[PDB]
Order: C-alpha cells, then sequence, then structure tokens
DNA sequence: AAGCAGTAGAGCATGC
DNA sequence: TGCTCTACTGCTTCGATATCG
DNA sequence: AAGCAGTAGAGCA
DNA sequence: GCATGCTCTACTGCTTCGATATCG
C-alpha cells in the first residue's frame, strides 16, 4: 500500500516523498466464535455485561452514573470524558520532519524498539524530487552520519522521534526508519560483573573443550578461492508453522 | 467478668489508627475464646449465650458494622472461626438465633473480596444447615432465593 | 530486597535566623525549603509511589510527639504520600503562610539538641516493613548549635555514633549564607547548596527491577542452563483508567453473563464450543482443541548451531531485544560455563541461533543470541551489561516487496555541499533526554486537578525543532541547494 | 514472578 | 461528454479486554 | 471504537 | 498390640504487580 508525505529539513526542504511498510509481526485474520451446545448456531447467544454497584448488597445501576476516575497516590479523582476531549493533546496533523543530524555510530544496536519498519523510498510522476533524495543519500553514504526523524500519521497518531538509516543497493535506494526510545522506557541496574571473580574462573583444559565446541558446532564455510561466505539454513526464507 | 471487653471492643473502632483498633480487638476476642469455653454451668452457659446475643451490642452487630474495611480482618476471621466452635459448644438451642447468622454469612460473603475469610463464611453455612435438618426450620430459609 | 521500600525524614530549621530574609528581597531561605519539600513530593506522588515519607520541624515554642521533649513538633506519620498532606504543606507560603506557622506555633526556644536524632530514631523505630535506605536531608543553616557548651556536643557527637551504629544516614541541605565553601566548621565528625536538582530533574518516570522469564537452554538434549530473561525497554503508558459511580465517589466492580436461546435463563461457561464459518461449512471445536494446536514444544530455548556476525542485518529485526543472564538458582555452578563461554565467544567473535518458546505453550520463533562486554571506570562506571543478546527474525510473510522499477543516477557535486549542511547541523545524539510529551501533558494535566494550582501547566513540547536556531545556524545557502542542478520552475 | 502463611500427610511417646 | 462530489472501504491507530508468570 | 485517503455510483449539465 | 497426646517441615495456594495476545 502506497504512502505519501512531505519530508522536511529545516524551514523549507518540502519534498514530496512516498514510503512502504516492511517486516512486521504477522498475524491471522479469522476470529473464533462462541456457538453454545445442542444449536450449532450463534445467534442465538446473547453475552452481554451488567453494570453492577456491589459495595454493599447489590443496587444494578445504568450505565449514565460512569465517572472515568483515575488513580492519584492514595485517592482517586474525576474528570471522566469531556474535560480530557477538552485538555487532551495535539500535534497539528501528519509532520515528518528532521530534528537534525549525528555523525557518531553511538545509536548501538539494542535500542530500536518497533513494531513496524518503514522504507521512504522516492516519489512519482517526473521524480526530479526522488533524484533530489537520491543526490541526498548518495551524499550521506559516505560516513556515519545518520538522521533523527520525528514521524506522525495523523491527529489520531502519537508522535515518535527516530533513526533514518541510510541503504543504497542495486536497483532500490532506500531510507529505512526505526522508531526509538524515550527517557522514560530505560532502566538501568547494575549487574555482578563476570572478569574478576574468585570462585567464577575457568580453566585453560575448560577454555580448550569450550573452543572445540564452538569450532565443530559452526555452520558457515568458505571455498571457492574468493571467500565469500557460503551458510545454509537461512532463518529468514523458513516459514512460519503456526498458520500452517 | 464478660461484656467489659465486648463494649470495650464495640467502642475502640470508631476513631482513627486501625491498626490499634486491629491488635486491640485480636487481644478481646483470644479473651472471649478463653473465657466463654471454660464455663461449664448450664444456667451459666445460658447467661453467656444470652449475654453475647442482644439486638442492639455484641458481636453480630460488631461484624456487622465495620465491613466497609480492610484492617478489621484478623478479628472478623477469628470470630467467623469461632462460630463454629461456638455452634458445637452447644446445639439446637440456638434456633431463635438462627437467621440472623444465616443473613450476616450470606452479605458477608457476597460482600468481601479476600478468600481469607469468604470461605468461612461458607464453613458456617456449611455447619448450620447440616445440622438444622428438613423440618419447620427450612422454611425461614428462603432456599427458592439462595437456590 | 524486592517489595523492600525507603524512608526519608525531611527536618526543618526553625529557631532564630533561617525565618531571616537575610537582610535580602529576593527570597527566604524557608520558603526555600518549603519549595524543596514540595517538588520532592510532587515527584514521588508518581515516580516512586511506595517510599515512606516523613517531615519534622524542630525548635520551636510547643511540642507533639509521642514521646514529650521540648521544641520538637511534628506535621505528619511516615507514610505513604498523600495528597491531603500536600495540600496541607502547600499553604505555608507567603507572608501570610509565614503568618500562619506564626500563629499557629511561632518559633524560637533553646532549641533541640541530641533529642531531634533521638526522635528521628524512634520515628524510624516503630514502622514494621522492610527497610532498604534510610536517610535524613536536614535543613539548617547555622554550623555551631553548640556555641556556648561542650557537653552538648560531646553528647550530640556521641549520639551521632550510636545513630551510626545502626547506620541511619544523615546528609543535610546546607542554605547559601555565604552561596558555598567558606564556612567549613566542625561539622565534619556527624555526617560521611545543590537543590535545582531536586528542584526539576525529577518529572516523570518509574523504577523497578523484576526477571519476566526464569527458563532453561538446551544444546544437545542434555545440556540444562538456567537462564533468567529480563526486558530492558519496558514501552510504558498511562495507568488504567477505573470507572466510579456518579455521587457516593465509588467503584463499580461490573459483572457479565451469557444466556438467551430466545428462551430466557442462564447458561453456563461448560456447554460453549467454538467454530470458524466458510460460506456454509462451519468447522466446530472445543476450547481445549483450540488451545491445542497451538502447541508445538516445550518451555525453553533450543541451540541450532553458530553463525558468525556478518549476514543477520541490522535491517532485520521485529521485537524489543530482551537480554539474558545465568542464575545458581536451578542448576548449581553453570555461570562458570557461562563465563568460559563468554570468553570464547568476545574472543572468537561468534554468535549462537536458537529456538524459542518462553511460556508453557507457545508456537516457536527463532532467535539469535549476541555476546556483550562491560565497560567500566573509577567512579563505579557500570553501563553495558556483561551477558547476551537476543535478536529477533522474521520468517515468511513478513518481508514484503516494492514494485522495484525505479534506477535513477546522480552526480558527485553535492556531497560537499551536504556534507557542510551535515556539519552545520552536527551534533552527538544524546545520554538521555527526549521526555515524551503525551505522558508529560498528561501527567501535568492530571497535577493540574490534583493539587488545584490555577490551571493545567503547558509542558513544553521537546520533540519539535528549533527552525530558527537551524535556520540561522544554516544560513542563506538554502535557495542554492534547492536550484542549483534542480530547478522546478513550475 | 516474588512472596507470604498455614495445612497436613507423616511420624514419635502413651494409654487400655 | 470529463471534472466534481459522495457513500463506501481497506486499512491503520490506540483503547479497553482478557490471560499468565 | 476512530480517522484517512482511495475508488466506483449520482447531478448539473 | 490397637486407639490417643505431641511435634514437624515440604507442598500448595492466594495476593501483588507486571507483562503480552485480542476484538473493536
Amino acid at each position: 500500500i502506497h504512502w505519501p508525505c512531505r519530508l522536511t529539513i529545516g524551514s523549507n526542504l518540502s519534498i514530496r516523498i512516498a514510503a512502504y511498510k516492511s517486516i512486521l509481526q504477522e498475524r491471522v485474520k479469522k476470529t473464533w466464535t462462541v456457538v453454545d451446545a445442542k444449536t450449532l448456531k450463534k445467534e442465538d447467544i446473547q453475552k452481554e455485561t451488567v453494570y453492577c454497584l456491589n459495595d454493599d448488597d447489590e443496587t444494578e445501576v445504568l450505565k449514565e452514573d460512569i465517572i472515568q476516575g483515575f488513580r492519584y497516590g492514595s485517592d482517586i479523582v474525576p474528570f471522566s470524558k469531556v474535560d480530557e476531549e477538552q485538555m487532551k493533546y495535539k500535534s497539528e496533523g501528519k509532520c515528518f520532519s528532521v530534528l537534525g543530524f549525528c555523525k557518531s555510530s553511538q545509536v548501538q544496536r539494542r535500542f530500536f524498539m518497533g513494531n513496524q519498519v518503514l522504507k521512504v523510498f522516492a516519489a512519482r510522476d517526473d521524480e526530479a524530487a526522488a533524484v533530489a533524495l537520491s543526490s541526498l543519500i548518495h551524499a550521506l553514504d559516505d560516513l556515519d552520519m545518520v538522521a533523527i526523524v520525528r514521524y506522525a500519521y495523523d491527529k489520531r497518531a502519537n508522535p515518535q522521534v527516530g533513526v533514518a538509516f541510510p541503504h543504497i543497493k542495486h536497483n532500490y535506494e532506500c531510507l529505512v526508519y526505526v522508531q526509538l526510545p524515550f527517557m522514560e522506557d530505560l532502566r538501568q541496574y547494575m549487574f555482578s560483573s563476570l572478569k574478576n571473580s574468585k570462585k567464577y574462573a575457568p580453566t585453560e583444559a575448560q577454555l580448550n573443550a569450550v573452543d572445540a565446541l564452538i569450532d565443530s558446532m559452526s555452520l558457515a564455510k568458505k571455498d571457492e578461492k574468493t571467500d565469500t561466505l557460503e551458510d545454509l539454513f537461512p532463518t529468514t526464507k523458513i516459514p512460519n508453522p503456526r498458520f500452517q | 467478668g464478660v461484656r467489659c471487653s465486648l463494649l470495650r471492643l464495640q467502642e475502640t473502632l470508631s476513631a482513627a489508627d486501625r491498626c490499634g483498633a486491629a491488635l486491640a480487638g485480636h487481644q478481646l476476642i483470644r479473651g472471649l475464646g478463653q473465657e466463654c469455653v471454660l464455663s461449664s454451668s448450664p444456667a451459666v452457659l445460658a447467661l453467656q449465650t444470652s449475654l453475647v446475643f442482644s439486638r442492639d451490642f455484641g458481636l453480630l452487630v460488631f461484624v456487622r458494622k465495620s465491613l466497609n474495611s480492610i484492617e478489621f480482618r484478623e478479628c472478623r476471621e477469628e470470630i467467623l472461626k469461632f462460630l463454629c466452635i461456638f455452634l458445637e459448644k452447644m446445639g439446637q438451642k440456638i434456633a431463635p438465633y438462627s437467621v440472623e447468622i444465616k443473613n450476616t454469612c450470606t452479605s458477608v460473603y457476597t460482600k468481601d473480596r479476600a478468600a481469607k475469610c469468604k470461605i468461612p463464611a461458607l464453613d458456617l453455612l456449611i455447619k448450620l444447615l447440616q445440622t438444622f435438618r428438613s423440618s419447620r426450620l427450612m422454611d425461614e430459609f428462603k432456599i427458592g432465593e439462595l437456590f | 530486597k524486592y517489595s523492600g521500600r525507603d524512608s526519608l525524614i525531611f527536618l526543618v530549621d526553625a529557631s532564630k535566623a533561617m525565618f531571616e530574609s537575610q537582610s535580602e528581597d529576593e527570597l527566604t531561605p524557608f520558603d526555600m525549603s518549603i519549595q524543596c519539600i514540595q517538588s520532592v513530593y510532587i515527584s514521588k506522588i508518581i515516580s516512586s509511589d511506595r517510599d515512606l515519607l516523613a517531615v519534622v520541624f524542630y525548635g520551636t515554642e510547643k511540642d507533639k510527639n509521642s514521646v514529650n521533649f521540648k521544641n520538637i513538633y511534628v506535621l505528619q506519620e511516615l507514610d505513604n504520600p498523600g495528597a491531603k498532606r500536600i495540600l496541607e504543606l502547600d499553604q505555608f507560603k507567603g507572608q501570610q503562610g509565614q503568618k500562619r506557622f506564626q500563629d499557629m506555633m511561632g518559633h524560637g526556644s533553646d532549641y533541640s539538641l541530641s533529642e531531634v536524632l533521638w526522635v528521628c530514631a524512634n520515628l524510624f523505630s516503630d514502622v514494621q516493613f522492610k527497610m532498604s535506605h534510610k536517610r535524613i536531608m536536614l535543613f539548617t543553616n547555622e554550623d555551631n548549635p553548640h556555641g556556648n557548651d561542650s557537653a552538648k556536643a560531646s553528647r550530640a557527637r556521641t549520639k551521632a555514633g550510636d545513630l551510626r551504629d545502626t547506620g541511619i544516614f544523615l546528609d543535610l541541605m546546607h542554605l547559601k549564607k555565604p552561596g558555598g565553601f567558606d564556612i567549613s566548621l566542625f561539622y565534619r565528625d556527624i555526617i560521611s547548596s545543590k537543590l535545582e536538582d531536586l528542584l526539576r530533574k525529577v518529572r516523570a518516570k518509574e523504577t523497578r527491577k523484576r526477571a519476566l522469564s526464569r527458563l532453561k537452554l538446551k544444546l544437545n538434549k542434555d545440556i540444562v542452563i538456567s537462564v533468567g530473561i529480563y526486558n530492558l525497554v519496558q514501552k510504558a503508558l498511562k495507568p488504567p483508567p477505573i470507572k466510579l459511580y456518579r455521587e457516593t465517589n465509588e467503584p463499580v466492580k461490573t459483572k457479565t453473563r451469557t444466556f438467551n436461546t430466545s428462551t430466557g435463563g442462564l447458561l453456563l461457561p461448560s456447554d460453549t464450543k467454538r467454530s470458524q464459518i466458510y460460506g456454509s461449512r462451519q468447522i466446530i471445536l472445543e476450547k481445549e482443541e483450540t488451545e491445542e494446536l497451538k502447541r508445538f514444544d516445550d518451555p525453553g530455548l533450543m541451540l541450532m548451531g553458530f553463525k558468525p556476525l556478518v549476514l543477520l542485518k541490522k535491517h532485520h529485526y521485529l521485537r524489543p531485544s530482551l537480554f539474558v543472564y545465568p542464575e545458581e538458582s536451578l542448576v548449581i555452578g553453570s555461570s562458570t560455563l557461562f563465563s568460559a563461554l563468554l570468553i570464547k565467544c568476545l574472543e572468537k567473535e561468534v554468535a549462537a541461533l536458537c529456538r524459542y518458546t518462553p511460556r508453557r505453550n507457545i508456537p516457536p520463533y527463532f532467535v539469535a543470541l549476541v555476546p556483550q562486554e562491560e565497560e567500566l571506570d573509577d567512579q563505579k562506571i557500570q553501563v553495558t551489561p556483561p551477558g547476551f543478546q537476543l535478536v529477533f527474525l522474521p520468517f515468511a510473510d513478513d518481508k514484503r516487496k516494492m514494485p522495484f522499477t525505479e534506477k535513477i543516477m546522480a552526480t558527485p557535486e553535492q556531497v560537499g555541499k551536504m556534507k557542510a549542511i551535515v556539519e552545520k547541523l552536527r551534533f552527538t545524539y544524546r545520554s538521555d533526554s527526549f521526555e515524551n510529551p503525551v505522558l508529560q501533558q498528561h501527567f501535568r494535566n492530571l497535577e493540574a486537578l490534583a493539587l488545584d494550582l490555577m490551571e493545567p501547566e503547558q509542558a513544553v513540547d521537546l520533540t519539535l525543532p528549533k527552525v530558527e536556531a537551524m535556520n540561522k545556524r544554516l544560513g542563506s545557502l538554502v535557495d542554492e541547494f534547492k536550484e542549483l542542478v534542480y530547478p522546478p520552475d513550475y
């Protein structure tokens, strides 16, 4: 499915950009349907909830008594619905801005945190804009300089910052976007290290044993006098057993 | 010597410090469980079952009161598992004090949350209806609603 | 301890001089102290809302405690942070708040001694939970409360020795009487200034350390190693939306059922089956069969050989990466093999491949296990965990495909101009600090009805860029960078 | 998953 | 006759719901 | 339960 | 040689909090 938008760098570098989705946690598209015994049917089943103030001997209430109360410390406060409809949060439509760039390769391999990854790709219709982005990425590709994009989908959507990795290949020239954490999702706690140990030192015969282990349990093999790696067992083409 | 700790337990609960009322209630209910089972003279046993059973004050109204709390769990639990030894120190002579205990245990089940105390209510009902068999004394309890 | 907690006694000086305006007209240190106290409670009401707090004023005329000694008066008992307790602590601001303090107690006496440390100790000696940290942040100014008699100071340092016997840690916040390090008096055989941190660097966080899973890894069929699988990007969001009955301020606790086969009554969940429908034919199952068909393996991890770190491209991921570590609770002495395997994986750059079933019943997923080593220096700079990291790989229908039929060239002149632009816009990325807009405005919006100050404080956005501060960092190369080799010109 | 308590099949010392 | 609306529509987003360790 | 842009049927013509 | 007075620690179970699949 095609996705159009407009990338901006600074004040006015508005370049119309198309984008597509990539690897996503795939799910089924059929609902288990409740069927009572003796009927083999559904429509003769009423499944419902009752709004029942217990607290006491019960007095069964209706739905127009409901303040969507929230927790605060040691009490529970109102502001059910229209108050948060007033003082909710907005971020004025869709946006694909650039915060800045970073020449350091300190965005590590372990902070990606995304339920989907994006390819901002090109545009269509006499793509001088996309050859401008080709110039952009053919400049960006030489050094470890990445982009920190702020992305949102609509006013219902939430804002999220993330990395835009370069991707220069044979037929396609892509930029691939992944999300990033906020400083509320990190947590960092102390661990006991193992290098300076008094009881957990392994000796050299055991070291050579695990060296023989990691030798003789390998999977990659090199040949044909060019030393490009031949590896079997590609866990990216193997189908998933569940839906099968 | 009793009813001193009864009114002490009745009056110590209304103010704040809802752990002090819990510890005092534990001590005084232990006192009642010590000083009522020990007696054996039968008219004085009738005096005790006419002392702890009053329509204004007593254990039934005290456990009726502070159920809208969470701090009176240990004392209420001791009461509700003490009454299944008090239904076995005596017998079918308690029969004109029965339906109040049935309604007490029924509301205590359908009103509380924790099954540290929800099961002993069903213990008192499952002891009581096992005792008082199918007679005239089964028409007070509306079985058609209980089922 | 996991469900253990930390206490905090806030001791406030009021005898003679801290109530003084320092012959200035900016602010008094007393109201500065009340600013700091109200900010740390407005932080820990949502940050760490199970610690134990207390606040004690010393030196005044009256005294209410549990031991009845002079010049010691408390207002709060060791407890959770209470919004009513902070709505009664916020009234001590301004001249009328100072007047309110003056007409409910006043101040000034031959003030306390060792006895205020005594009432701190007996405040600690009463609460029956588990304790880990026990800190006293004293709010005082002077540097000799023993300015006339030596027995006061001798018994004070002996009492501090007896409090450090059980180890109760006190470290004051010295006010700015010289604004820094000049009055270095003999307040040093008791303990073992900076307040803007406590004023605003604690806005909205959470703290927890659990384990999330305790599994085992099987190499062949008989090499069992016990591991724990922690999570380190929690993906937090707001506390849940409770329902409330209208007037009497009570919850509802609703119910649900299913019935009505056009006869009325009540149907139990025992007579219930599941089904799927294609057009006319419906395949019927029981719920045991439905939960049975998602059964492929035992709970655990399964080794499937090794790989070098060259093919698993960082284009591939589908999961927030977890972290795994060995524990000597189930299988005795498996960290020895883990330390050896760690050493040879960091010496020979190799990384393993495994099959993953975390819970007791789940279809499998292929994972890859990547080594990782700590970093450290003299300041206990523990920033990276020693162990393994789990990258998750897709299988079959995830990697879709684009129409693929596009390829145009470019020309190498714009590389240096873009280098100039990226070096104008260059910065080291971060170490923290990109806080959440929606959650920050939500917690301030909750705070506005919590303490009813005036209104929602407009929580400042931080995800937006400073457009003018990159306009002037850039300059007037924007139009030539547009139309140097690509003029639109309609 | 952490943790928190309390029952209870299972034995020892004793009486009729 | 082509443009301009117009009800639908696939498809996405959180959101309250349900399960478990 | 909510929105957003694509895509075949009316209305003035 | 059968039916009671008296200790006993491992097993199991509920609560508390946190994390993940789900229909809409």
